[PDB]
């Protein structure tokens, strides 16, 4: 049985894994490649990396990135954040990347998310898509949350997996960073309208939290708090769920 | 012990030449060589990796003249061991590239598997007859093997689905899955697979 996945994000800056709560006092936490080997070492099934260096080096430190990245991870891993082009998503794939995530340029041309299937195929495609309530609606955002694009939840999802991406990142905008736990009305909401993996992404604050994404039917939960700080051990996550019901990469020794 | 890995076929094939030169590690006088056109000698393991097209790879092997090397390869009994779509390339055809041939190294075709959720991408439980430690793997592939039950070697469900993970047909070894993407059990089955080569 295809298991359900624990995911463990590394957001980074200039090569270097960064953890603050904004640009405010946004601190130096660490090595992204060691930081890797370790998760893969504890449990983690995938990673993803989200980038948000500088600018006008945006796309030379990601080469870089994934580079150091490939040559020592036995895991699969996304790249993403700021790939606004069939050219950068390439150069990212051809370079190491398992897996390309695309949001703001997908939205604004998705006929990206199928160039990119077209060549490396949907298994390398993430969309993430970052959403928010509004006025009683699920609204789709760009811009790391901070422009209502107008489209809703609800199309963009069927037009996301109808142009061909492979998995989705559904980050909840009101959740993210609070460890109050994952916004499982969000996901129950999405899970009817696509037969595409979904990601949970934002909320996780303990164990527990990681059983309720998954009864919401997320395939897979994302969270990067919570396994950086030790708070949460994957081993003990992972024979939790298992013995709540849910089908989870058990190592085993 | 010489270990080569064709380079050619589509797909990312540097990530398994790097998991086998990390498998290799513990072992002595083990080296490692992008096969990328036919050498003169053989080499005592070699692996055919690749993903993509079935139709591609096969080109690919026929390009750079690859087929009869690896031809011989079975022959003086040197280990071949195919993964993801190369082993899929060690069968006669797939519904992918319905008139293209294979190498055929091993009785069987290659058919689409039959569910909905078509990309079968993830980790997945690979049970073996023997041998190799059995867990969870990592997949990315839409389309199978089928071939008498003699050469399953792996066993593996998706969608009520039941395939061959594994395959094998004496030195010839045949996997599904991306070992060097499976952590660190990828690396034992990489390993117990140079540890079966020092032997012959």
């Amino acid at each position: 049985m295809l298991a359900k996945r624990i995911i463990a994000c590394l957001n980074v800056k200039d090569g270097r894994v960064v953890k603050g709560t904004n640009f405010e006092n946004l601190r130096d936490s660490g090595d992204p490649v060691e930081l890797g080997k370790f998760y893969s070492e504890i449990g983690i099934d995938e990673l993803v990396f989200l980038d948000i260096t500088a600018s006008v080096e945006k796309r030379k430190t990601m080469l870089e990135l994934v580079e150091k990245v490939a040559e020592q991870i036995d895991i699969p891993f996304t790249v993403g954040g700021g790939i606004h082009d069939f050219e950068t998503a390439s150069e990212l794939i051809l370079r190491g990347a398992d897996k390309v995530s695309i949001n703001t340029a997908a939205v604004e041309n998705p006929s990206l998310i199928t160039q990119i299937a077209q060549t490396f195929g949907s298994q390398a495609v993430v969309v993430a898509i970052d959403a928010k309530r509004v006025d009683g609606e699920f609204m789709v955002f760009t811009y790391s949350g901070k422009k209502n694009t107008g489209i809703l939840l609800r199309d963009w999802v069927v037009e996301v997996e109808k142009r061909g991406a492979g998995e989705i990142l559904l980050t909840s905008i009101d959740r993210d960073g609070t460890k109050s736990g994952y916004d499982t009305e969000m996901i129950r909401f999405v899970r009817p309208l696509t037969t595409l993996p979904i990601i949970a992404s934002g909320g996780a604050g303990k164990m527990e939290h990681f059983l309720e994404a998954f009864l919401a039917g997320a395939d897979a939960a994302l969270a990067a708090s919570v396994f950086h700080f030790r708070e949460i051990d994957v081993r003990e996550l992972k024979e939790y769920l298992k013995k709540h019901g849910v089908n989870v990469r058990l190592e085993g020794l | 012990m010489r270990i080569g890995i064709i380079s050619v076929g589509p797909g990312n094939i540097m990530n398994l030449y790097r998991g086998v030169k990390r498998a290799s590690e513990n072992f002595e006088d083990v080296s490692i060589e992008l096969v990328e056109s036919p050498r003169n000698d053989l080499y005592d393991l070699l692996f055919i990796p690749g993903v993509g097209h079935f139709g591609e790879g096969m080109r690919r092997l026929r390009e750079n003249d690859l087929i009869d090397f690896v031809r011989k390869h079975v022959e003086d009994e040197r280990y071949v061991v195919g993964v993801c779509l190369g082993m899929q390339l060690l069968f006669e055809e797939s519904e992918e590239a319905p008139g293209v041939k294979g190498l055929s190294l091993i009785e069987g075709n290659v058919v689409k598997l039959r569910s909905r959720r078509l990309p079968h991408m993830g980790w997945n439980e690979v049970i073996f007859k023997d041998t190799f430690p059995n867990g969870y793997y990592y997949f990315v592939h839409t389309y199978r093997a089928v071939c008498e039950e003699e050469h399953v070697l792996g066993t593996t469900e998706y969608d009520g689905e039941i395939f061959p993970s594994a395959v094998r047909k004496g030195r010839i070894l045949g996997f599904q899955f991306h070992p060097e993407k499976s952590s660190k059990i990828g690396r034992k089955l990489l390993e117990k697979v140079i540890e079966c080569s020092l032997s012959r």
